[PDB]
Formats: structure tokens, C-alpha cells, sequence
RNA sequence: UUAAUUCCGAUAACGAACGAGACUCUGGCAUGCUAACUAGUUACGCGACCCCGGUCGGCGUAACUUCUUAGAGGGACAAGUGGCGUUCAGCCACCCGAGAUUGAGCAAUAACAGGUCUGUGAUGCCCUUAGAUGUCCGGGGCUGCACGCGCGCUACACUGACUGGCUCAGCGUGUGCCUACCCUACGCCGGCAGGCGCGGGUAACCCGUUGAACCCCAUUCGUGAUGGGGAUCGGGGAUUGCAAUUAUUCCCCAUGAACGAGGAAUUCCCAGUAAGUGCGGGUCAUAAGCUUGCGUUGAUUAAGUCCCUGCCCUUUGUACACA
């Protein structure tokens, strides 16, 4: 029970990220650019998980179905006021986003503004601090 | 050199730069007559013990 | 610091000076002949004279108090 | 008086009156 | 059997607690709860203080009610500490013999002075230019 | 004779909860699996069965004060805001939860929302809870 | 028992002078102030500038 | 119990100050015999009224320090109550007595100051007073405990319980200990 | 008969002698008197900066105004206390007599 | 400079050192035993509640901040 | 010698006045006094539940004022004893006692080219006075960011974070003159911020027994820039308003920066004090990282000095006196 299984996965693998075994799989899976903690309890929860295991020890089929949970959010019953990508202007789809996924919209979404010339995009041009912070005495490690 | 115990019998002056250091004549609770002046740190009271590392020392009275 | 001020010694000798036939050595008795003879306007400075009252008269039986 | 208002503002109000 | 009850308050701080002795068998409750399971835990002996000292057997003819009110928890267990002692000895002073009450309030008196008398101590009112009673804002020069 | 004061009230709240699991017929929501239960709270509970936890909770507090709304739930269950990096302040807990146990405590005959408003504890309740009392009392002498 | 005029402001030139005038038995700290003590300031209007009047 | 008065589960007879000098600073006996080291205090009311808090609620005052923890006195009574079991465990003696040898091995007898013939300065070595002596190694020895338990898995009722072993020995490894031979040694390079 | 006479006033020894003369008039027209029940002291209180400018240490005033309730009930027909209460009248205080 | 990697499961032989050294201390604490099997305090004090269930170490104290066993007496 | 030009002593001074003190408010004490359906208690009758008792802030009316309220007096004075002292003034310790120095308010003669003309329909002179420096209207700015300062808030974790459970406050405030905007219980809807419904309250009456936080008990974590910390950034949703972009505020998911206890230098502070902790008042359509008050938890050190920084006095010297 508490001697070092075989097969424990010490160093797991889940969308090209090098995820840690020996970390608790509710505070593991979250090494994951687009999941909290908060996201990552309630899929262990969604996907009928023990979350008292930790990463070495859950099974391979167990890793597969839960990041096919962590995808397809609404073909396992989750609330649409959860997702981080709601009402998109694009596909009007409410849709969870993964690792690499953000970095991908981000940058699409400050290019967006940037071309669309809104002040916002403009600030963000500038790397100077965007929701209307006061730059007299803050922001200085920013530029040297 | 044997520790020796020299008993406050009566509290003088308070001495030092601050006046931090209270000057007391001790008498030595080894030897009946012999009776010397010590700058002692911290509060002390008029009749309780010292534990003096030398009993020979004495610090200059003012 | 408990250092009475002139309007006790001063009212204090004037009582003990006038109205030694009354005055003892209990605090009580003459704070309530104190309050009789002399009109003292609040309750605390009645206490403070009495109480001093009943110090000189407890060191005139002794000896040669001064003043 | 229908319009009862408090005796705190009732005397603050006085108090303004007389001033 | 008539009226053999005494209302006797003990308060350490804003913190108040009216001890209601009466006659009959060994109880004493807090709020409807018995002494042993007033938290916090942790000061479990200051209920049981005046109990230890005494014993159970001077505790035999009483039943003791507390109601208690304002204050905090360690304020609260000092009010009813104290309340409950009081309680006994103001009994005893009424309906038995002054030389058992003489003897109850010297074995008190001497473990701690603070099961009879109350502790005069009250929150300090703040003054400006400061966060608290005396503590005053950091002057600055140049 | 044992009352529900008798007893250490931490284990008593453990006791109903095991209790009301057993009956099992708690009207129990389905967003419990996904549900944060107060905005001054960072996590989900720990527990995966709190609402039995809470319902013991409710009904207790009940007994104890009767005649409680749901805002002296919100009340009752509040705790510390941590503001990041503003100072701390006292917040509420949530309406949804507490109004949603008092209702499964009424779908279950334990409560009765009695006059002048709020919910007391109807006779049903009170003997449960002082039998069950008397369980704790038994399993801890 | 004892009196206190005070009138001050602009005399006999451009600088600000203040003249006090005194005489008799005078308190001004303590409680007796607020029943013993009768106070007043008014102001009066001369050509070159105002002149402050407290009378005690 | 109306004879004895055991502290929580400790007996109070049957532990000796056995130093002359350190006796009347240390309340541990008879009259200072008290169930919980928490009480009321007023002992900053006057000079020497400090003298008469049993010792236990002496370390139970000076261990509540550093910002966070001023004014945490339950929290400190359920940490003394631990590090009395660990010494019971580790030892197999009275822990009231080995606090009583830990206080008297670790303060110090002699310290450095300055003093006069006013105009320049000087650093001569002057006398503690047994009241200094005991105040000086009950912050000794809660400072030391204190820091050895910051970011460590050794909790502090373990450190307090090390501290309390170590310098009831006299062990140059307890801080208490260590920093009293630093204090009496620069006493003497300059006396 | 059970009439609610309540005394709202800044100064104390005024509503005082009040409150005294409405016993005396009371139990000398021989009726039940409930005595003076003395609500909770109500203190206004205002605290400002003492500079009018801003250019001195940061000194502030503070300016208190107590303000008191008395009320005693009485067992009469509304004439005679009516008519107790038409008599000495000082600037102080001020009446009113609730009959309901 | 140094770090800490303590076992989040046993190895046999540092399981084999636990099985036959724990119950010869005099003050067991999972602080205590994480330190001296170089293993997690989560594993310390789940391979300490198996020793006690299982019957074999005397607890003398709980506490969520403090929890002590000792070596079981000997006759 | 004292907190003190506070006193008693020496004494060509005696007797006094202002400031200190006294005074007003405040905190602690009364089982003595006057009172209570806008405050209770105790007993009682009833009602509900556990096995005669027990619990009840479940219901209801004869006694009384312990607890709450606020009026009148009382009480404490270095008064008792033991020391020290010119034997004085007074200081140290100890009994008894609710206190053996609670804290504020006020505040002298004389002055400063200190601050305010942007508090005033206090106000001299000057300016301007129709294309206004008057005033209304609509827009922005008062926040702009390579920079250097000052007051604060949150942290650097295991004397801890997270999740449950248990349990206790005191100051207040609350529906408006022109003036519109109040404090909110309770029943349903929504995860959340919120929406709708009927109510109480001009307030010891209703919000309310103000179920506050820290703390407490039981878990998960395990020395890893970690479940520490939450800056920066993305997306959606509510409320306030006639209007939020240069995000008013608040909520939900996601992003996870430095920071491992801080150089020279420097600040505030001695008892319910420092500090931790939250709750009210001000500003307020919206609204606290500020300030002004309040309670809760509650110490280490000291009862000393002129070494440091200040200010104050006496002696002495002077060719200074717009000094």
C-alpha cells in the first residue's frame, strides 16, 4: 500500500507538459496553463476519481478519460459560468482553454487589439500598465 | 578561579554612561569582615546574592 | 508624587491654628468637623486638608513642629 | 407632528434655529 | 423546603456572569451546558479551580446556575471563575455557620485573590495622531 | 437523562450527519459536486458529502436559537475576506446553500417555518436530536 | 473682579500692532471659565483696513 | 485535590532550586503551585512584583513574540503542555526540574558595559543580577528554540523541548548555552 | 387612565425638578404614579480638524451634546394631569403627554 | 546550495528501517520520523497511524498541530 | 524634595494674584437608597422533548432590583504600620481595601514678518469688468512615467495556508429644508455578486441576544519560490449613474511577478500599554489600503541617567544694544 508501486509514474506527460508524479493529482494536474486548483478539484471530481492517490499511482486509462473530462467540459454535466473562453466574439461558444491554447489566443487577442488601434491595444504596445493604474511611483523593475 | 558568592547588604549609587549600572557594597558571605564596591547590571534589591567569578576585583566608588 | 499644594497647608495650619479643641487623631472624625467649620467647595480637596490636619496634629504631640 | 423625526435631529434643529 | 437561593455576579472585564445558587444536590451548569464542556478546552482547570480547591463535598448542598454575557472567552471564563466562588461563600455567609465561610474564603484568598475580587483593567480609549492609546504615526524629517 | 447540551456539541454535528446519510432521503442538490460555498472561501469543501455535515449543522442551530431566517445562516456561517492586498473584512456565507438545507430539512419533517418568520424546530426534530444525543452521550461515557 | 480689553490690527501705519489693556483678578485655564469668565470678539470697519475687538 | 496541585499532570514537591543565588527569582514551589501557566498578571504594576509569576508562565509569556504571535497565550500554553510531554518522554524526570536546571545553567554571571572617568569611554565587565540572570536565559533559551523551528520540520514543541534538555545539561549545544559562553567570554577579554 | 408623560431634555437638574414636580402634582392629586424611568443618555457626537488651512499639527475638537429621557406613567382622566402639566414650565426641557 | 527530496512512498529497505526502528525510539512524532527515514510528513504520519491501528507504538497525546507516540512498555 | 517657581527649609522679607494644582467629563466600587411592560430576574401555571429530575432566547401573569439603565449621596487621604531623610518636605516596602499615579478637556506673560485672502455676504489696496478673471453649458485634465523622496497596506510561511465544526464583543448609525438618496429582518429565484415580494423602525421598542475576526477543535499539506505571496494580464456577469474607455465598485474562471527577515540611516512606545485582530463614524449616487473611535487576544523590558539629540536655568566675560 505505501511501499513504491511498479509502473509509478514519477514523470508523467499530459498535453507535451512534463506533469510530476509525486505531487497529489488535484495540485499536479494544474502544472497545466489554463487549470487552477479550483478547475482541477471539480474534473477529479466530474471524472469519478480517489483523489487521496497520488500522480505515480492512478492508472493510464484513468490519465485518458480525465483529460478527455478536462476538454469536452459540457459532455460531463460542468456549469458554462466556470470556463475562462465564454461567449467568444468569434464562435459565440462558451469553451474551456488548455496549455498551449492560451498562449495561442493571447496573443492573438493583443495583436487583435493592437491592429484594431484601441487605446487598450495601444497601452499594450507601450508595455505600460493597461486597466488604469496610477505609473508615477509603480512599474520601474519594468523598465530598468 | 572558585566562584565565590558576595551578599548585597547595602545598595549605594547607579554609575555607568546611561545610568545603567547600580553600584552596591557587597559582603562576602565566605569571609565575616570583608566587604567591597561592585557595578552590577540589571535591577537589584537591597539584601540577595551575586555570584561573583573573582572575589578580589573591586570597581572604582564615585 | 503626592505633593500637597499652599491651599491645603495653608487652610490645614488655619484649622489646626483656630479649632484645636476638636480636632483628634482619627482621619473620619475631624474630616466631618473639618467639613463643619470650614466651607470647602469640592469633596476631594475636603479629604486632602483633613488628611493633613490629622499628620501635623499627629507630630505636634512629638515635638516642635515649625510652622 | 406626522412627519416624527428623531430627537436627535430634533435638537440639532433647534440648535441651528436659535444659532 | 423554603428559599435558600443567592443571585452573586463575578465580571473580569466588559465581561459579566451571575452565579444562581441554590439548595439541593452537586450540579453546576453554564447556559444550560456543565462545566466540563465550556470551551475553549485549553483553560478547562479555571472552571474547575474553585471545585479543586474545595472539593465536591462543599459543592453537595448547592446546584449552581451561571448566565453569562458581553466580553470574550477568556474574559468570560474569568467572569464565571469567579462568579461561582463568590456564589458559595455568599451562601454560606447567609445559611451556615461564618466560621465554614471564613474558612472557604481564606483557602480561596490565598490559592488567588482574583476568584473574589474583580480585576479593575478596562480598554485604554485612543487618543489622535496615533493608531492606539499611546502609540503615536512615524514623524519624518527632511 | 441526556439533552443535546449534555453532550460535546463538535461530535454531535458528526453523529446527525451519519444519521441523516443513513436516511439517506435529503432532497440533496446535484450542483453540490461543483458548488463553492461561500465568495470569501478560495476552494471547494474537502469533505465529498458536506451537505449532511451542514444539514446536522443548520438543524442543531436551530434547536439551540429558533426562529432563524436564511440571513442568520448567511450570518452564522461567515468568515475572513483575505483581499490579497487589501486589509481583511468579514463576509457573509452563501443565501443558495443555507436556504436549500433549511428546504431539505422541510422536505424532511425536522423544521417547521414557524410565524413572526424564520424556521423552528418542529417536536419530530427535538426528540430525534435529543435521541441521537443520548446515542453520543452512550458511545463516549 | 477683574477686566480684559484687547483691540488689535493696523495702527498709526502698515504694520499690525495689538494693544492690551488689563487690570483687576483674571482666570483662563481650568472649568470656572465657562460660568466665571464673560467673553466677546467683534470686528470694526475703519478706512485703511479691519480692526479685531475681544473684550473679556 | 484539596493537598496537591499537580500542573496539568506534573507534581510541584520534590523539585529543588539547588543554586542559592537563582532561589528567590524562580516560583515553581508551595504557594506558586498553579494548575495552568496562564493567569491575570499585574506584575508590571510595580519594581519586583515580576519575581512572583510562576516560571512556567514566565516562558509562557516570553515564547508569544515576533509581530505575528504577540498576544497568542492559549496557543503558548498548548505548546509548553506538549514540550512537557517530549522532556517526560526523552528524560524520564520531573520537567519542572529540568526547566528549573535549563534557567539556572543558562544565565549568564558576568557581561561587558560601558562606564566613565566621563570624558573618553570605556568597556569594563560588571556583575548580572539574579534577577537579570533569570530574564536573560528564559529569552535565551525561547529565542532559541524559536529560530531553530523557522523553516524546519522539527515543530516548535520539539525545539522548545531540545533547547530545554540541552541547556539543563549544559551542552554548549543549546543556543542559551552557547551565546552565555560568548557574553562571559567577552566579559573577560575585557576586565 | 394609563397616560405615558415623557421628559426630553439637554440639561439634567432642569428635567430632574421636573420629573420631581410631576410626583409631587401626582400623589398630591392622589392618583398612581409609575416612577421616573431613566432611558439610556444619547451623546451627539462631532469630531473636525481645528485649522481652517491645513498647515499646522494634525489637532482635532471634540464636541460632545448629551441628550435625556425620563418618562413616567400615570393612572388619571386626561384633565387633571393636563392641568398639573399646563404649570411650571422652564426653557430646559421639553413635554409630552401620550394618551394612547 | 543543499535541498531536501524526501520519499512521497517507501523504498523496501527504508520501509525494512521503519518496520524494525520506529518502535525502539522513545519519542515518536511524524517530524521526528520524516526526518530520520527522509520521507514526507504525509508518509510519516500515514505510516505512523499503520503502527498504532496495527497495535504496536503507546500514543500519549493528539493534537492537529502535535500528534506523539512512544515506544509500547516492555512488561 | 516633587509631575510642577510643587512644597519645607535657610532667609529682610511678609502677604497675595495668573500658569501648575484645584476644576469639568471619564474608568473602576456599592447584595445600602429612588425607580422601572422601550430592562430584566426569580418563582409559578402551561406547553414541547430525554430517562422524579433535566433543557428551553417555547407561551403567559404574582413578587423583587442580583445582572441592564441613570439619578442622589458615599468612598481614597500617603489615612495604618516598618524603614530612610536636616528628622522636615517627602521617598521605599507591607496589611486592610473595588482603586495606593485611569485617561482626557482646559491652559500664563511674551513672541514668530510660521499658516490661511482657495471657509465666510470677515476684509484695505490693486486688477478685471461683456470677446469677462462674473456665470451656465458640453469635452478633457487634476492620475500623464527613464526618474528621487515621504505616510501606509500585503507578504516572505508549519508559533503557517486550506476545508469543515464549535464559540464570545463594544462604541455607534438609520427615512433628509432646497435634498432625490435610510437601516434592514423575513419568503421565493440565481453557484456568486444580485432580482422580486410583503413587513418593522424617527429607534433601551425594529435591523439585534448586533451568532465579527483573531483565537479554539478536527483534517489535507510537508521545507520544494510549495496549497507561501497575489502583483501583472485575458475573458464573461451584476450593481450605482444621465454617462465608466484612461478597467468606479463587486462577483466567476484563467494568468502566478518580485519577495528566503532586509545597507547607511531612522521612528513610536512602559500596562489592559506595545502588537495581532476585526467592527462602527467621517467622506459617500457608487466607496477605505486613509483617518477618527470601539471592543477582543495580550506580553518582553525598565522604576534609571545626562552619554546622544533638544530645550531651560545659575555663575562669569564683553568695546555688542536696529543686540
Amino acid at each position: 500500500s505505501l511501499v513504491i508501486p511498479e509502473k509509478f509514474q514519477h514523470i508523467l506527460r499530459v498535453l507535451n507538459t512534463n506533469i510530476d508524479g509525486r505531487r497529489k493529482i488535484a495540485f499536479a494536474i494544474t502544472a497545466i496553463k489554463g487549470v487552477g486548483r479550483r478547475y482541477a478539484h471539480v474534473v477529479l471530481r466530474k471524472a469519478d476519481i480517489d483523489l487521496t492517490k497520488r500522480a505515480g499511482e492512478l492508472t493510464e486509462d484513468e490519465v485518458e478519460r480525465v483529460i478527455t473530462i478536462m476538454q469536452n467540459p459540457r459532455q460531463y454535466k460542468i456549469p458554462d459560468w466556470f470556463l475562462n473562453r465564454q461567449k467568444d466574439v468569434k464562435d459565440g461558444k462558451y469553451s474551456q482553454v488548455l496549455a498551449n491554447g492560451l498562449d495561442n489566443k493571447l496573443r492573438e487577442d493583443l495583436e487583435r487589439l493592437k491592429k484594431i488601434r484601441a487605446h487598450r491595444g495601444l497601452r499594450h504596445f507601450w508595455g505600460l500598465r493597461v486597466r488604469g493604474q496610477h505609473t508615477k511611483t509603480t512599474g520601474r523593475r519594468g523598465r530598468t | 578561579q572558585p566562584i565565590k558568592l558576595a551578599r548585597v547588604t547595602k545598595v549605594l549609587g547607579r554609575t555607568g554612561s546611561q545610568g545603567q549600572c547600580t553600584q552596591v557594597r557587597v559582603e562576602f558571605m565566605d569571609d565575616t569582615s570583608r566587604s567591597i564596591i561592585r557595578n552590577v547590571k540589571g535591577p537589584v534589591r537591597e539584601g540577595d546574592v551575586l555570584t561573583l567569578l573573582e572575589s578580589e576585583r573591586e570597581a572604582r566608588r564615585l | 508624587g503626592r505633593v500637597r499644594t499652599k491651599t491645603v497647608k495653608k487652610a490645614a495650619r488655619v484649622i489646626i491654628e483656630k479649632y484645636y479643641t476638636r480636632l483628634g487623631n482619627d482621619f473620619h472624625t475631624n474630616k466631618r468637623v473639618c467639613e463643619e467649620i470650614a466651607i470647602i467647595p469640592s469633596k476631594k480637596l475636603r479629604n486632602k486638608i483633613a488628611g493633613y490636619v490629622t499628620h501635623l496634629m499627629k507630630r505636634i504631640q512629638r515635638g516642635p513642629v515649625r510652622g | 407632528m406626522a412627519v416624527q423625526i428623531s430627537k436627535k435631529r430634533k435638537f440639532v434643529a433647534d440648535g441651528i434655529f436659535k444659532a | 423546603g423554603p428559599l435558600q437561593s443567592v443571585q452573586v455576579f463575578g465580571r473580569k472585564k466588559t465581561a459579566t456572569a451571575v452565579a444562581h445558587c441554590k439548595r439541593g444536590n452537586g450540579l453546576i451548569k453554564v447556559n444550560g451546558r456543565p462545566l466540563e464542556m465550556i470551551e475553549p478546552r485549553t483553560l478547562q482547570y479555571k472552571l474547575l479551580e474553585p471545585v479543586l480547591l474545595l472539593g465536591k463535598e462543599r459543592f453537595a448542598g448547592v446546584d449552581i446556575r451561571v448566565r453569562v454575557k458581553g466580553g470574550g472567552h477568556v474574559a468570560q471564563i474569568y467572569a464565571i471563575r469567579q462568579s461561582i466562588s463568590k456564589a458559595l461563600v455568599a451562601y454560606y455567609q447567609k445559611y451556615v455557620d461564618e466560621a465554614s465561610k471564613k474558612e472557604i474564603k481564606d483557602i480561596l484568598i490565598q490559592y488567588d485573590r482574583t476568584l473574589l475580587v474583580a480585576d479593575p483593567r478596562r480598554c485604554e480609549s485612543k487618543k489622535f495622531g496615533g493608531p492606539g492609546a499611546r502609540a503615536r504615526y512615524q514623524k519624518s524629517y527632511r | 437523562g441526556v439533552t443535546v447540551k449534555d453532550v460535546n456539541q463538535q461530535e454531535f454535528v458528526r453523529a446527525l450527519a451519519a444519521f441523516l446519510k443513513k436516511s439517506g432521503k435529503l432532497k440533496v442538490p446535484e450542483w453540490v459536486d461543483t458548488v463553492k460555498l461561500a465568495k470569501h472561501k478560495e476552494l471547494a469543501p474537502y469533505d465529498e458529502n458536506w451537505f449532511y455535515t451542514r444539514a446536522a449543522s443548520t438543524a442543531r442551530h436551530l434547536y439551540l436559537r429558533g426562529g432563524a431566517g436564511v440571513g442568520s445562516m448567511t450570518k452564522i456561517y461567515g468568515g475572513r475576506q483575505r483581499n490579497g492586498v487589501m486589509p481583511s473584512h468579514f463576509s457573509r456565507g452563501s443565501k443558495s446553500v443555507a436556504r436549500r438545507v433549511l428546504q431539505a430539512l422541510e422536505g424532511l419533517k425536522m423544521v417547521e417555518k414557524d410565524q413572526d418568520w424564520g424556521r423552528k424546530l418542529t417536536p419530530q426534530g427535538q426528540r430525534d436530536l435529543d435521541r441521537i444525543a443520548g446515542q453520543v452521550a452512550a458511545a463516549k461515557k | 473682579k477683574g477686566c480684559e480689553v484687547v483691540v488689535s490690527g493696523k495702527l498709526r501705519g502698515q504694520r499690525a500692532k495689538s494693544m492690551k489693556f488689563v487690570d483687576g483678578l483674571m482666570i483662563h485655564s481650568g472649568d470656572p471659565v465657562n460660568y466665571y469668565v464673560d467673553t466677546a470678539v467683534r470686528h470694526v470697519l475703519l478706512r485703511q483696513g479691519v480692526l479685531g475687538i475681544k473684550v473679556k | 485535590t484539596p493537598d496537591i496541585k499537580l500542573f496539568g499532570k506534573w507534581s510541584t514537591d520534590d523539585v529543588q532550586i539547588n543554586d542559592i543565588s537563582l532561589q528567590d527569582y524562580i516560583a515553581v514551589k508551595e504557594k506558586y503551585a498553579k494548575y495552568l501557566p496562564h493567569s491575570a498578571g499585574r506584575y508590571a504594576a510595580k519594581r519586583f512584583r515580576k519575581a512572583q509569576c510562576p516560571i512556567v508562565e514566565r516562558l509562557t509569556n516570553s515564547m508569544m513574540m515576533h509581530g505575528r504571535n504577540n498576544g497568542k497565550k492559549l496557543m503558548t500554553v498548548r505548546i509548553v503542555k506538549h514540550a512537557f510531554e517530549i522532556i517526560h518522554l526523552l528524560t524520564g524526570e520531573n520537567p519542572l526540574q529540568v526547566l528549573v536546571n535549563a534557567i539556572i545553567n543558562s544565565g549568564p554571571r558576568e557581561d561587558s558595559t560601558r562606564i566613565g572617568r566621563a570624558g573618553t569611554v570605556r568597556r569594563q565587565a560588571v556583575d548580572v543580577s539574579p534577577l537579570r540572570r533569570v530574564n536573560q536565559a528564559i529569552w535565551l533559551l525561547c529565542t532559541g528554540a524559536r529560530e531553530a523551528a523557522f523553516r524546519n520540520i522539527k515543530t516548535i514543541a520539539e525545539c522548545l523541548a531540545d533547547e530545554l534538555i540541552n541547556a539543563a545539561k549544559g551542552s554548549s549545544n543549546s543556543y542559551a548555552i552557547k551565546k552565555k559562553d560568548e557574553l562571559e567570554r567577552v566579559a573577560k577579554s575585557n576586565r | 387612565h394609563r397616560i405615558r408623560i415623557t421628559l426630553t431634555s439637554r440639561n439634567v437638574k432642569s428635567l430632574e425638578k421636573v420629573c420631581a414636580d410631576l410626583i409631587r402634582g401626582a400623589k398630591e392629586k392622589n392618583l398612581k404614579v409609575k416612577g421616573p424611568v431613566r432611558m439610556p443618555t444619547k451623546t451627539l457626537r462631532i469630531t473636525t480638524r481645528k485649522t481652517p488651512c491645513g498647515e499646522g499639527s494634525k489637532t482635532w475638537d471634540r464636541f460632545q451634546m448629551r441628550i435625556h429621557k425620563r418618562l413616567i406613567d400615570l393612572h388619571s382622566p386626561s384633565e387633571i394631569v393636563k392641568q398639573i402639566t399646563s404649570i411650571s414650565i422652564e426653557p430646559g426641557v421639553e413635554v409630552e403627554v401620550t394618551i394612547a | 546550495r543543499d535541498k531536501l527530496n524526501n520519499l512521497v512512498l517507501f523504498d523496501k529497505a527504508t520501509y525494512d528501517k521503519l518496520c524494525k526502528e520506529v518502535p525502539n525510539y522513545k519519542l515518536i512524532t511524524p517530524a521526528v520520523v520524516s526526518e530520520r527515514l527522509k520521507i514526507r510528513g504525509s508518509l510519516a504520519r500515514a505510516a505512523l497511524q499503520e503502527l498504532l491501528s496495527k497495535g504496536l507504538i503507546k500514543l500519549v497525546s493528539k493534537h492537529r498541530a502535535q500528534v506523539i507516540y512512544t515506544r509500547n512498555t516492555k512488561g
